[PDB]
RNA sequence: ACGGGGAAUCAGGGUUCGAUUCCGGAGAGGGAGCCUGAGAAACGGCUACCACAUCCAAGGAAGGCAGCAGGCGCGCAAAUU
RNA sequence: UAAAGUUGCUGCAGUUAAAAAGCUCGUAGUUGGAUCUCUCUCGGCCGAAGCGUUUACUUUGAAAAAAUUAGAGUGUUCAAAGCAGGCCGCCUGGAUACCGCAGCUAGGAAUAAUGGAAUAGGACCGCGGUUCUAUUUUGUUG
RNA sequence: GAAGACGGUCGAACUUGACUAUCUAGAGGAAGUAAAAGUCGUAACAAGGUUUCCGUAGGUGAACCUGCGGAAGGAUCAUUA
């Protein structure tokens, strides 16, 4: 389970990792320290995030990301990118003329920290409005929910 | 586009001037100030268009720079000033002092107030924080920053502050059952007793107002000004005492007044 | 029979638009191709240079000739034949000149007994076949 | 298949009706089509009626009082506002004086006039007159 | 009507009002049970199963003697077929057509009756995979049908 | 096809329009690149090329009215240098 | 544009006037039967704290430029308009409504929906058994 | 610290290659459309004088004719133990 999988060096940059130690007082790994924020608005720090390793500066527990704006909702449709996903969004709009509503639907590109395991296509995921994280995305996954048709 | 916009176009200025649209193509611009462009009072449009004292901006001109005129203890020779909420006028030449309230009706009042109450206003703090070796500072609504303002003193309270000496003489904390003025949306103009704060974590929190006579109106927490401690105000409210009336009882009130008077 | 449901919106929507299509009035004025073989391009007049003295017999009913010129519009170089409405009129128009031009009154459909013909002329030289034919005002010189 | 039972009680009930019969039975029953007949019959249109308890969905036999001239559905069930209900009235009512739209709203299953009264809009379930 | 002909049948038991066990029938829930393993351990189906008790034994509804159905019963002990029993039957019969199919090419009515019988099986298993009964990619194919029956 | 506020009948519903004085955007003959400046990829700023076009003693120099007026042209179609 | 219920959502028509595919499966779409009425802190009716299963409604409450439109007042000499107008220096007005949809907030739960226990892998209880201890103590810190 | 090609960048332009849709020129060929008893010559409408028509194939001096299957919109709602 490598984390320096990159040509660089992954790291938090806000632990320091070089304090010097004691010989005599260490046997093993000690610890790393683990850098952790706890999101407003009520959502709790997965525990998957606190006792963690990855390092993702886009995760918006361990990472530089502030959850800001709107609070919205989908469905996982696509797993097929490195930490982000495809979510859909549906929703009925309503013509005037006609008195009815027609279904559509538009997919959001969110970033899935690795805080969030074994997420399955189908499940209803939590996405807050951050800062643009790339061309096309610019929510985060805060929670995710299991689908009713899930084990 | 390519920077900033220096008129106004007299149907495009706030609508609480009461500004006509057959004397002009444009409205004075207030000039960056103390308060907002949208909210403000220039200093022509009190002088000329509230006061009468001038037919035109040049006249306006001429008294303003006469150094007639102060705004919160200054002598202010821009005629485009924007004076805004509780902002004291003060003309020794014909001494008269005026404060700068909302009406019920979201419109700024020709409120004449005595020279003792002339030599302070009331301002609702909009930040408070700490700089340059740990000194507290205090930003209010009139862009004014207080150094070492009372540790008791949070955001949404309203200080008062003696013009002369622009010191903090005291202040009142937001709470409910505190005497409150809406300054902005549908109830602006509006006076009452705090009775409830809904906070929405991320959003804007909503604040429910009492009038004296129990009407009961809502309106976002940045909207409102705590006036004074309970149901008593710090400072002289205007003719009416910021009961909304009814177009029923407007209408009752004014037939009333016709009728007696002849 | 038709659907109606509370999400059938986009269906009702979409079979509108394509049913429009099958509206005669419709289809001419919104496909554009009614547009372009429009001699006067969308305007209600045009000016255009009296080629020669036509005349076209009426239709089978009723027997006559009808006192027509051929002329070529300025904007686009398009040949026209426009009916001279009233009589004599044709005696105040020479050939080679130019003559303002209107509709016959029917949104380019033939009207009357004239034959495939149109547009009728009001001006010539500048000055309307009213006050020509009413003598207010005579030809220019 | 059958859809909105409620269409075909009323269409059993308006085909009875004109046909002149004192007594209909409507099967299967349901809460709404109970609802439905409820304020129909506190409206005096169409009297007591009864339910036939089958162990599976009711029958409904009703009597008939011939003061009924149509009673009839609305589907879909359009969300109606207090604000558009004149609007149904005058689409749906052979007159202001006489003829009721059902609506369901959050107080319960009533016509037009109580929800008026209670000041709540709800879905159009029908009308009768 | 019928989902895949142009019948219109009215053909279907009537159960009586009444849900209680019958006063003829001595019989209490654990010997219908037991009965409904043995017949099941002979290799019968829920239906045959159900067939059987109110023949001979008489049973008017194993649901008002038991509390449960035939086949909660089965999976309650556990001794139901892996594939439910009416997908099975049309499994069954699509392979049989199937295999008639290949010496009778001609035999153009087989075909289209085929198709329904297919259309009647993809029905069948969408609705189980919706329910979890069948494995969520639980396939039907012609090389693979005989190897479910 | 600049968008919107909005405009043309009132049964209810709609159908068309919105270049146009207010708000937002874009452009300054077409592209492109810049200096200064808080703010411009500015054109009643500059530098080129492309298309037009002015004075010349033929070496050169100077241009940008979709600003107000006015011309020509285009047109069915629109005002006072 | 209305007339055009000749584009029909309201609200058309399809045997013979123009018209239902030769027929049947079928995915998306649309529609879908009955059925459920010491949890919580200053004083023996109060802010906080709510996963009530998210919703769709419905009704509120904020926020939604002015001008235009609707509309209140005001004898422009009447009116279109305008935002203004007398009394041997004082009184006033310069309102209000609407502002679709989508966002934000708040009752009751009728009515598309969504069904939390079925190999039980389902509240509450006694065990803290190596651990963080009102960010380990509570005579002069062990 | 005042001119000038060069690890370069943005980049108008400029010739050369394909030969691009809104646009036009000729004797043409096929066809459509407007009332015209246009030199022996009638397909349909009555059983229209071979009942009409549909699909599909041939053939024709033209409507048209013929074969196969079909329809009644037929000239039969009917034909007898």
């Amino acid at each position: 389970a490598d984390i320096q999988t990159e040509r660089a060096y992954q790291k938090q940059p806000t632990i320091f990792q070089n304090k010097k130690r004691v010989l005599l007082g260490e046997t093993g790994k000690e610890k790393l320290p683990r850098y952790y924020k706890n999101i407003g608005l009520g959502f709790k720090t997965p525990k998957e995030a606190i006792e963690g390793t990855y390092i993702d500066k886009k995760c918006p527990f361990t990472g530089n990301v502030s959850i800001r704006g709107r609070i919205l909702s989908g469905v996982v449709t696509k797993m097929k990118m490195q930490r982000t996903i495809v979510i859909r969004r549906d929703y009925l709009h309503y013509i005037r003329k006609y008195n009815r509503f027609e279904k559509r639907h538009k997919n959001m590109s969110v970033h899935l920290s690795p805080c969030f395991r074994d997420v399955q296509i189908g499940d209803i995921v939590t996405v807050g409005e951050c800062r643009p994280l790339s061309k096309t995305v610019r929510f985060n996954v805060l929670k995710v929910t299991k689908a009713a048709g899930t084990k | 586009a390519r920077g900033p916009k220096k008129h106004l176009k007299r149907v495009a200025a706030p609508k609480h001037w009461m500004l006509d649209k057959l004397t002009g193509v444009f409205a004075p611009r207030p000039s960056t100030g103390p308060h907002k462009l949208r909210e403000c009072l220039p200093l022509i449009i009190f002088l000329r268009n509230r006061l009468k004292y001038a037919l035109t901006g040049d006249e306006v001109k001429k008294i303003c720079m006469q150094r007639f005129i102060k705004i919160d203890g200054k002598v202010r020779t821009d005629i485009t000033y924007p004076a805004g909420f509780m902002d004291v006028i003060s003309i020794d030449k014909t001494g008269e002092n005026f404060r700068l309230i909302y009406d019920t009706k979201g419109r700024f009042a020709v409120h004449r107030i005595t020279p003792e109450e002339a030599k302070y206003k009331l301002c609702k703090v909009r930040k408070i924080f700490v700089g340059t070796k740990g000194i507290p500072h205090l930003v209010t609504h009139d862009a004014r920053t207080i150094r070492y303002p009372d540790p008791l003193i949070k955001v949404n309270d309203t200080i008062q502050i003696d013009l002369e000496t622009g010191k903090i003489t005291d202040f009142i904390k937001f709470d409910t059952g505190n005497l409150c003025m809406v300054t902005g949306g549908a109830n602006l103009g509006r006076i009452g007793v705090i009775t409830n704060r809904e906070r929405h974590p991320g959003s804007f929190d909503v604040v429910h107002v009492k009038d004296a006579n129990g009407n009961s109106f809502a309106t976002r927490l940045s909207n409102i000004f705590v006036i004074g401690k309970g149901n008593k105000p710090w400072i002289s409210l205007p003719r009416g005492k910021g009961i909304r009336l009814t177009i029923a009882e407007e209408r009752d009130k004014r037939l009333a007044a016709k009728q007696s008077s002849g | 029979g038709k659907c109606r449901g509370l999400r059938t919106a986009r269906k009702l929507r979409s079979h509108r638009r394509d049913q429009k299509w099958h509206d005669k009035q419709y289809k001419k004025a919104h496909l554009g191709t009614a547009l372009k073989a429009n001699p006067f391009g969308g305007a209600s007049h045009a000016k255009g240079i009296v080629l020669e003295k036509v005349g076209v017999e009426a239709k089978q009913p009723n027997s006559a000739i009808r006192k027509c010129v051929r002329v070529q519009l300025i904007k686009n170089g398009k040949k026209i034949t426009a009916f001279v409405p009233n009589d004599g009129c044709l005696n105040f128009i020479e050939e080679n000149d130019e003559v303002l031009v209107a509709g016959f009154g029917r949104k380019g459909h033939a009207v009357g007994d004239i034959p495939g013909v149109r547009f009728k002329v009001v001006k010539v030289a500048n000055v309307s076949l009213l006050a020509l034919y009413k003598g207010k005002k005579e030809r220019p010189r | 298949v059958r859809m909105n039972v409620l269409a075909d009680a009323l269409k059993s009930i308006n085909n009875a009706e004109k046909r002149g019969k004192r007594q209909v039975l409507i099967r299967p029953c349901s809460k709404v089509i109970v609802r439905f007949l409820t304020v129909m019959m506190k409206h005096g249109y169409i009297g007591e009626f009864e339910i036939i308890d089958d162990h599976r969905a009711g029958k409904i036999v009703v009597n008939l009082t011939g003061r009924l001239n149509k009673c009839g559905v609305i589907s879909p069930r359009f969300d109606v506002q207090l604000k558009d209900l004149e609007k149904w009235q005058n689409n749906l009512l052979p007159s202001r004086q006489f003829g009721f739209i059902v609506l369901t709203t959050s107080a319960g299953i009533m016509d037009h006039e109580e929800a008026r009264r209670k000041h709540t809009g709800g879905k159009i379930l029908g009308f009768f007159f | 009507g019928r989902m895949h002909a142009p019948g219109k049948g009215l053909s279907q038991s009537a159960l009586p009002y009444r849900r209680s066990v019958p006063t003829w029938l001595k019989l209490t829930s654990d010997d219908v049970k037991e009965q409904i393993y043995k017949l099941a351990k002979k290799g019968l189906t829920p239906s045959q199963i159900g067939v059987i008790l109110r023949d001979s034994h008489g049973v008017a509804q194993v649901r008002f003697v038991t509390g449960n159905k035939i086949l909660r019963i089965l999976k309650s002990k556990g001794l139901a077929p892996d594939l439910p029993e009416d997908l099975y039957h049309l499994i069954k019969k699509a392979v049989a057509v199937r295999k008639h199919l290949e010496r009778n090419r001609k035999d153009k009515d087989a075909k289209f009756r085929l198709i329904l019988i297919e259309s009647r099986i993809h029905r069948l298993a969408r609705y189980y995979k919706t329910k979890r009964v069948l494995p969520p990619n639980w396939k039907y194919e012609s090389s693979t049908a005989s190897a479910l029956v």
